[PDB]
Parts: C-alpha cells; sequence; structure tokens
RNA sequence: UUAACCAUUGUAGGCCUAAAAGCAGCCACCAAUAAAGAAAGCGUUCAAGCUCAACAUAAAAUCAAAAUUCCAUAAUUUA
C-alpha cells in the first residue's frame, strides 16, 4: 500500500547504521513482494548530507525520516503508523 | 482455563504471565493451551 | 506457483498423482500433457526429465523441462528396474570411471537448478552421491568376468530374495 | 539524550546529558551500585539513589543502559515498586492517556509492601500461635542489607 | 562466526546385544534405614537413576521403568542394564515380594552413544514415579555430588559438629539418641536422607 | 512418614547446622579476572588466508552492501556476473578488521561495517559493473578501491566514464 | 537398456540418450584423514555438529 | 518446633564449658 | 546457552508403497554452494507446505532453609 520508498545516504562517511539497516529491512523480498505497489531504491552520494528517507504515498502524503538520529526500530515503527492511515 | 499444579508451555506461542498473584500460560493461537496456577 | 514433477516423457497423464494437485489450483490436465508431449518428442521416449511447470496467476501452463535425471540413469545404466531393496550392502550396479565421467559432462548443462560448476569434479561427486543413494556402488574400473561372477551372485541372490519374496507372499497369504 | 521532533518530516536532536559526579571513591567496580559502595546501603526509602534510574513516568530503564548487574538491578526494581506504593515519587505518576482521571478514591499510607495491594487476598483464618498466617513486610531480595539490630529484621509479621 | 568444537566420540561404546531391558519375575525394617553398600559404582553405563531415599520397589515399579525405558531406547545407539535384584522379601496381609532399595543405590543404568541431555527427560519422569525420592544423575553429576559434600565438610565454620558432640557424650546428649545415630553422624533419619546436612 | 524428634535431638541439629564461608567482596564486583590466551579456531586462520589471497589476486576491490535478496535471485547475479567473469566474496567482518586496521587499505573501514558483498575481479570492467548494476535496481554500490586506488561511487562513475 | 559385459565396459550409455543418439574414489574422508585447517576438515565438522544438534534436539 | 535463639546459644554456652573440661582432664 | 535473520540446490535419492519427495514405509546417509541435516519437530489425497539447526550480522551469563465465631495486641534497625 505504499507508492515508493526512497533512501539516501553517505556510505563512506562513518555516521548513522540504522538508515543502512532500515535500507535493509526494506529491501526485504517478503516485504516488497507484499508490498507490491512500491519499487525500492537505493542510491547513494559523497556529501556531507545526513541521511535521509524519503517515502510517497498515492494520496500526496510524503514521509521524511532522517536516520541522523533515529534508531533503525522507530523508523520502522514511525512507517507502520503512517500506513494504517 | 484448566487450572493445574504445574504449568507447562504447550507450543511455540505460549508466553508466561503474572496477573492477580498467580501464573499464567496464554497462547494466542489455541485458547486450550491457556492455563492458571 | 511452481509445481515439481519427475514424470517421464513416455506417459504424459500420470492422472490422480498430479492432475488433481494441478486440478486444485484449477487448468486443463490434457492441455499440460500435450505441450509436455511436445517435449516428449524432442527427447527419447520412455526416460524421466525434471519438469518445473508454473502455475502463473493468470492460471496458463508455463512448461520448463531438463535433461535426463541422474538417479533413473545410474539405476539403467546399471540395469536395474527395480533397485535393491536394502542399498547397505546390496549392490546392483557396478560402473567404470569412464562411464561416470561421460555421463557426468552431459549432467552439467541445466541452468534451472544451476548445474554449471565449472569443475566436472563436483558433478561427477554428485552424480557417485546419487550412486551412493541407490543401491550402486561406483566402481573404478571392472573387468568383464567381474560383472559375469557378480551377475551370477546377483541371480543366485535374487533367487534368494525371490524365496524370500515367496516367504513373505507366504506370509501375507496366512494374514 | 535524543528528543523526537514531528513537523510529514520527523527528525531527533540530540542534547547533552548532564554529567555524573567524577572520580568515584571505589573505581575498578563493574556496576555503579559498587563505583560508591552502595552495594548493601540502600533500601526503598532513599528516592535520590533510586530516582536517577527511572523514566519520568516511573518505569525502569534497561539494564543495559544503567549498567547495573542483574543482582542489583532486581534490587533497584524491587525498591522502586515499594517506594511507588509508599507515594515517594509523586512526580513520577503514570501519565493519562485521554480522558480519564486519577481514580480519586482516598489513598491509604504503606510502606514497605512486598506485593500490588490490588491482587492480595484477606487472611480469613489468621490461626492460632504456632500456625500463624505471616503478613509479608519488606522483599525477600534485600535479605542482605546491612542490619543495625540484635537480631535480624522481622520480614513476617 | 560461530566457534565449534569436535563432536564427542562415543566410538569406544560398544553396544551389546541384549540392549533393552529383560524381564523381571513377580515369584522368583533396616534394609532402607541406612547408606547403601552396594550398586553405588556406575560401571558399565554412563547414566543411570540415583535413590535419594529407602523405600520397597515391588513388581508395579518394574514394569513401568521397563516399558517406559524400553520404548524410547534406540536399539542401535543405546542400552541398559538393571542394577538391583528381583523381588525376593516376603509381605503378607505372602500376598507379593518387594526389593528393598537404600538410599544413594543406582536403581537403574543407562549406556551408550548418548549424550546426558538426551536421556535427562525419559529417566527424570521415571524416577518421579519410583516410591521413594530419585534422581537422574550422569557420571559427572554423581562425582560432582560427592566432592560438593566433601568440600561443605571442609569449609564449614561452624565449630560444632553432630558426630563429635554425639561421640563425645557432650551435653549428656545419648540418653536422647539411638546407639545407630552414632555411624549415621545425623545424615540420616530413618529412612530420609538429608544432603544438606555435614 | 517422619517421626517428631525429641526436643533435646531437635536443638542438636539445630546447632550443628552447615555454615559456609562468606567472602568479603562479591567476585562480580571485583575486577574481572585476565582472559587467559586464546585459541584461534581453524576459521579465521584459514579464512585470514583467503582475505590475504583475494587481496593479493585481485587488484580492483569494490564494496557493496548486502541486499538480503533471495539466494535464486543471489544465483542469476552470480551467473550473469560470472559470464563477465566477475566474481562475488563475502567474509565475516570481525575477522576483516584487523587486516584492514594494517594494511594498503585502511580508509575502508567505515565501509566493511554490516552486511556487506565484495566486487573482486582482475580486469577493471568499472563500467560493466554499473551495467550489472543496473540489472537489479534496488542493489546499491558503496564504494571501494578500483585499480588499487580507492574512491567513491559518485568518484567511480566519473572514472567509469 | 545394454545388457551386455562388452558393451557396458566398451560404450557410453550415457552420452547420447536421445533418438538420434545411439550408444556410443576412497570414502569420504573422516575427521582423522581431513587436514585440521582445511575447508573440507571444517565443513564435515560443521554437519557433525548439525548431527550432534538434531540428535539433541529430538527430545527437548 | 522450630528452635529459639536464646535456646540455641544457652546449648552451646555449656558446649564450651564442657569443651574446656575436656582438657583440663588431659594432663 | 538464548536473544536477530534466513532458508537454496545433485534428488520427487534406493523401497512392496497409487503415491509418498528430509519428514507413510524400510535404505544407506555422500555432492555442490562463502551457507545450508540425504532432516529435527510441524503439515501430509501424495506433495506443495511451517519452523529448528546452515551462513552472515546480535547481547547477555546450582538451587534456596469443613462443619457455633477469625482469634492476644502488635512490630521490619539505638549498639
Ligand atoms: S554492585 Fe558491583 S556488580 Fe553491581
Ligand atoms: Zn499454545
Amino acid at each position: 500500500p505504499v507508492k515508493l520508498v526512497r533512501v539516501q545516504f553517505c556510505p563512506f562517511e562513518k555516521n548513522v547504521e540504522s538508515t543502512r539497516t532500515f535500507l535493509q529491512t526494506v529491501s526485504s523480498e517478503k516485504v516488497r513482494a507484499t508490498n507490491l505497489n512500491c519499487s525500492v531504491i537505493a542510491d547513494v552520494r559523497h556529501d556531507g548530507s545526513e541521511p535521509c528517507v524519503d517515502v510517497l504515498f498515492g494520496d500526496g502524503y510524503r514521509l521524511i525520516m532522517r536516520g541522523a538520529h533515529l534508531t533503525t526500530q522507530e523508523m520502522l515503527s514511525a512507517l507502520a503508523s503512517h500506513i494504517r492511515d | 482455563f484448566k487450572t493445574k499444579g504445574v504449568i507447562k508451555k504447550r507450543c511455540k506461542d505460549c508466553y508466561k504471565v503474572k496477573r492477580r498473584g498467580r501464573w499464567f500460560i496464554l497462547c494466542k493461537t489455541n485458547p486450550k493451551h491457556k492455563q492458571r496456577q | 506457483g511452481v509445481i515439481r514433477s519427475i514424470v517421464r516423457a513416455g506417459q504424459a497423464i500420470p492422472g490422480p498423482p498430479l492432475g488433481p494437485i494441478l486440478g486444485q489450483r484449477g487448468v486443463s490436465i490434457n492441455q499440460f500433457c500435450k505441450e509436455f508431449n511436445e517435449k516428449t518428442k524432442d527427447i527419447k521416449e520412455g526416460i524421466p526429465l525434471p519438469t518445473k511447470i508454473f502455475i502463473k496467476p493468470d492460471r496458463t501452463f508455463e512448461l520448463k523441462i531438463g535433461q535426463p535425471t541422474v538417479s533413473y540413469f545410474l539405476k539403467a545404466a546399471a540395469g536395474i528396474e527395480k533397485g535393491a531393496r536394502h542399498t547397505g550392502k546390496e549392490v546392483a550396479g557396478l560402473v567404470s570411471l569412464k562411464h561416470v565421467y561421460e555421463i557426468a559432462c552431459v549432467k552439467a548443462k541445466d541452468d534451472a537448478f544451476a548445474m554449471q560448476d565449472v569443475p566436472l569434479s563436483s558433478v561427477v561427486r554428485s552424480i557417485i552421491g546419487s550412486a551412493r543413494s541407490l543401491g550402486i556402488r561406483v566402481v573404478k574400473d571392472l573387468s568383464a568376468e567381474e560383472l559375469e561372477a557378480f551377475q551370477k551372485e546377483r541371480a543366485v541372490f535374487l533367487a534368494a530374495q525371490k524365496e524370500a519374496d515367496l516367504a513373505a507372499q507366504a506370509e501375507a497369504a496366512k494374514k | 539524550l535524543r528528543e523526537v521532533v514531528k513537523i510529514t518530516v520527523i527528525e531527533g536532536r540530540i542534547t547533552e546529558t548532564p554529567k555524573a559526579t567524577p572520580d568515584p571513591p571505589n573505581p575498578s567496580g563493574q556496576c555503579p551500585i559498587c563505583r560508591w559502595n552502595l552495594k548493601h546501603k540502600y533500601t526503598y526509602e532513599d528516592v535520590l539513589l533510586l530516582s536517577q534510574f527511572i523514566r519520568p513516568y516511573g518505569g525502569m530503564l534497561p539494564r543495559r543502559v544503567t549498567g547495573l548487574c542483574r543482582e542489583e538491578h532486581r534490587k533497584i526494581e524491587e525498591c522502586v515498586k515499594m517506594a511507588h506504593r509508599a507515594g515517594l515519587l509523586p512526580n513520577h505518576r503514570p501519565q493519562l492517556p485521554e480522558g480519564c482521571l486519577p481514580k480519586d478514591k482516598p489513598k491509604l499510607n504503606r510502606y514497605l509492601t512486598r506485593w500490588a495491594p490490588k491482587s492480595v487476598k484477606p487472611i480469613y483464618k489468621k490461626g492460632h500461635r504456632w500456625n500463624k498466617v505471616g503478613m509479608a513486610v519488606g522483599s525477600p531480595l534485600l535479605k542482605d542489607n546491612v542490619c543495625y539490630s540484635r537480631r535480624p529484621l522481622k520480614m513476617m509479621h | 562466526l560461530k566457534t565449534l568444537l569436535p563432536v564427542p566420540t562415543f566410538e569406544n561404546v560398544s553396544i551389546p546385544e541384549r540392549s533393552k531391558l529383560k524381564f523381571v519375575e513377580r515369584v522368583p525394617l533396616k534394609d532402607i534405614r541406612g547408606p547403601s553398600t552396594e550398586a553405588t559404582d556406575f560401571t558399565e553405563g554412563n547414566f543411570a537413576i540415583l535413590a535419594l531415599g529407602g523405600g520397597y520397589l515391588h513388581w508395579g515399579h518394574f514394569e513401568m521403568m521397563r516399558l517406559t525405558i524400553n520404548r524410547f531406547m534406540d536399539p542401535k545407539n543405546m542400552f541398559a542394564i538393571w542394577r538391583v535384584p528381583a523381588p525376593f522379601k516376603p509381605i503378607t496381609r505372602i500376598d507379593h515380594y518387594v526389593t528393598p532399595v537404600k538410599t544413594g543405590c543406582l536403581v537403574v543404568e543407562m549406556g551408550g552413544r548418548c549424550e546426558f541431555e538426551e536421556v535427562k527427560g525419559i529417566l527424570n519422569q521415571v524416577a518421579h514415579k519410583l516410591p521413594f525420592p530419585a534422581k537422574a544423575v550422569s557420571r559427572k553429576t554423581l562425582e560432582r555430588m560427592h566432592q560438593n559434600q566433601r568440600e561443605r565438610e571442609l569449609n564449614n565454620q561452624n565449630p560444632w559438629t553432630f558426630e563429635h558432640i554425639a561421640t563425645a557424650n557432650m551435653f549428656g546428649i545419648r540418653k536422647f539418641l539411638s546407639p545407630y545415630d552414632l555411624t549415621q553422624k545425623g545424615r540420616y533419619w530413618g529412612k530420609f536422607y538429608m544432603p544438606k546436612r555435614v | 512418614h517422619w517421626r517428631v524428634m525429641h526436643f533435646q535431638r531437635q536443638k542438636l541439629m539445630a546447632i550443628t547446622e552447615y555454615i559456609p564461608p562468606k567472602p568479603a567482596i562479591n567476585p562480580r564486583c571485583l575486577p574481572p579476572p585476565p582472559k587467559p590466551p586464546k585459541e584461534e579456531s581453524g576459521l579465521v586462520r584459514l579464512l585470514r588466508q583467503d582475505i590475504v589471497a583475494v587481496f593479493r589476486d585481485n587488484r580492483m576491490i569494490a564494496v557493496c552492501q548486502n541486499v538480503a535478496l533471495s539466494a535464486e535471485d543471489k544465483l542469476l547475479l552470480r551467473h550473469q556476473l560470472r559470464k563477465h567473469k566477475i566474481f562475488i566474496k563475502v567474509f565475516p567482518s570481525q575477522v576483516l578488521k584487523p587486516f584492514l586496521e594494517n594494511s594498503k587499505y585502511r580508509n575502508l573501514l567505515p565501509l566493511f561495517v554490516g552486511h556487506n558483498l565484495l566486487l573482486v575481479s582482475e580486469e577493471p570492467k568499472v563500467k560493466e559493473m554499473v551495467r550489472v548494476l543496473k540489472s537489479v535496481p534496488f542493489l546499491p554500490l558503496l564504494g571501494g578501491c578500483v585499480d588499487d586506488t580507492i574512491l567513491s561511487r559518485q568518484g567511480l562513475v566519473d572514472y567509469a566514464k | 537398456v545394454c545388457t551386455d559385459p562388452t558393451q557396458l565396459t566398451t560404450h557410453a550409455m550415457g552420452v547420447n540418450i536421445y533418438k538420434e543418439g545411439q550408444d556410443v574414489l576412497g570414502p569420504p574422508k573422516k575427521l582423522e584423514e581431513l587436514e585440521p585447517e582445511s575447508r573440507e576438515y571444517w565443513r564435515l565438522l560443521r554437519k557433525q555438529n548439525i548431527w550432534r544438534h538434531n540428535r539433541l534436539s529430538k527430545n527437548k | 518446633r522450630t528452635v529459639s535463639f536464646q535456646a540455641k546459644e544457652s546449648m552451646i554456652r555449656r558446649l564450651e564449658v564442657e569443651a574446656e573440661n575436656h582438657y583440663w582432664l588431659s594432663m
């Protein structure tokens, strides 16, 4: 029931790892199949930009999540409550 | 709820709690497994 | 949904073993066998071939087939219609290395389950393991006399097994 | 200490934390209780020590954050229950979700309370001199505390 | 990178042909009132049931052990033997015969290419149904059991002990003691064994 | 059935009860005993050589995160990469740390964190790596070194051209 | 199928099995045999560990 | 019947007196 | 030890079994895979199918002294 899920982060900088783990959970074959409406995409960059997660819904609601100080579980917790709408 | 002298988990989903002064095993999958001490 | 089967090309309609399973999903069994029969014509008839039919959400047939099975061929190579009923010490197959290597080379050509292992050592050992699974002992090389003596021993043993079958049949009759 | 702020866009901001008093009296102690020589010298009455391990709404903090050993984590947890039941933590009361008010039933004063008052049944057959049923006071977990009495503390009243 | 060790090798343990427990013929006060002097050694097997009290095992218990133990043991890998005699002591209202057992006796012995954990459950279950208190002990556990007992005596911090007071008649205590108490030293009372008593 | 003991006997039992010796300080509260010399199991030493071998053999080492994609789908990627004669390597990170701590490559330690996969080959078909990466969109690339030169994904893209 | 000792020992039965195509070493290494520091050694020991775990897990 | 604290001590005191009696009868 | 995750493939492997494919039956009990039992419990027209062990990343650490009507009052620390 999710239109699209976008995650961006800086690999070589030693910073938040929750976003990377959160991407792994998002990039799960079971999860991807269940929410078949979404095509998961992962991208990387070098700039001093804190990791940012962008979620797109068909209704137009956009949920942006930064792992800067959020743990991976809290990321998923926010999603599920938002997914329920 | 069967009240038994010794309580034993009966399946994977069975879990244990301490309610109102006694030990309970409660199973979400199978209500038959509910037990009290 | 992918459905496995080891059916032989010669007979394309097993029926109860697969038809109702396929029917439970809901398909035309005759259509399944006919395309299987098309593959039967391409292959020599009466030899098992692994199949990987996929029943799509559209309820269509997507047949995928592979080379002849190792287990049946090893039985065929050993000339065993029905394999040894114990296989712990009952050996009905005595295979030379040259036969083992040649057949293994043919084996490593399917992609479905990735028999693409570069070293033939893997494939040869894989078929040797199948031989161990079956009542077959993989000899390095055998003499024709040993096969004749072994065949004579097997015939005597099979005669004893037939006597054992007669004893079992007599016991079954009593039961 | 990080707090989550929502806007949807939500982000967590890390804030500076108050620092522990430096130079513990007993360095090389694993548990924070033993780096200050408090192994057997605290009870439910010591709100100042107990409060440090408590969430703002009265819950115990996880062991992996406090760093306490299991033996002392259980003692702190039990002491906190007794402290809550004694009304010594008026500012760590449970949060009221919505449309809920405190029971308004008058509060009975209690201390050294082992069990939750809700689930303890009355002793209707108290028993005679030698079969007397005992009313438990205190916690067994604190049986090793330093005692300044001639005889050990009377747990069963 | 989970670490691992070579699996314990029981290859040395041969399997007796008659692995299953044999049958027991139903027909062929101090007997249970003291420490045992028989069957206390493991011998061939590594796992056995330890009698922690004094009791009589009549034919009914023998069958329960027989049937339960026989069913689950694997002939290829497990075997068992009996460590106590068949019922021989008369009982009258000569109704039946009961085999006496003393605290410390090994009622039944098991062995084979199996770990204790595998045989823990059934032996404990079988023990629970025995008339006297019992337990399932491996070779290590019984050794540890004795070692702890000896360790307790050495490191005891109580100056006074039952043996010294009893033997020396301190306090005039032997007025209230039985002649057998001097030998037992307070460990054994009636048919009961007190492990915590040094 | 227990038979009541004479009170004098019961007094004797009470006074002769075992008393254990009590230490002044709990062993847990005390500093932990120093670890004895450890034993290397035949998993790190052999794998250590494998890490040594892959670095020695492969001039270019590029790192990408493990995607937890179905092994049935890993095979085709491995088969697709095998057709391009590019190999995949996966190793435990913790035993990879000591070499990466002291080796020619030491700034790649942040990359070698968590589930990961290694792009190893003998030829710098770096442009084709993107094509193999483009085959599966969701799989990302974290960085690494190509032709013994450490660079990030954005730099790799420019290097690929 | 072929049932001739001469053909069995001098011809390849399985090279070609299609209609158009006509008919044309020790025991598994023990932990002692396996080299202690070889991958072969540890991959069979791991299998032995699985065997032990399954054996223990049976009763629970 | 649990044995009282005072009862246990008074027996120990007497035992110590008799314990000394052993020493003085040994010479 | 018990906390996250995953489960591919030689092969539906010898066998009376209609069919039993790890898991009716009985048989031995090796292969590839960086990583996975010729299977440990589930499920079984039969199978597909639910997990445990495989791999990876993941934190901790032996037993405890019913029937007339309740029945002293009470009490945890001053040497
Ligand atoms: S008081 Fe030292 S371990 Fe907790
Ligand atoms: Zn249940």
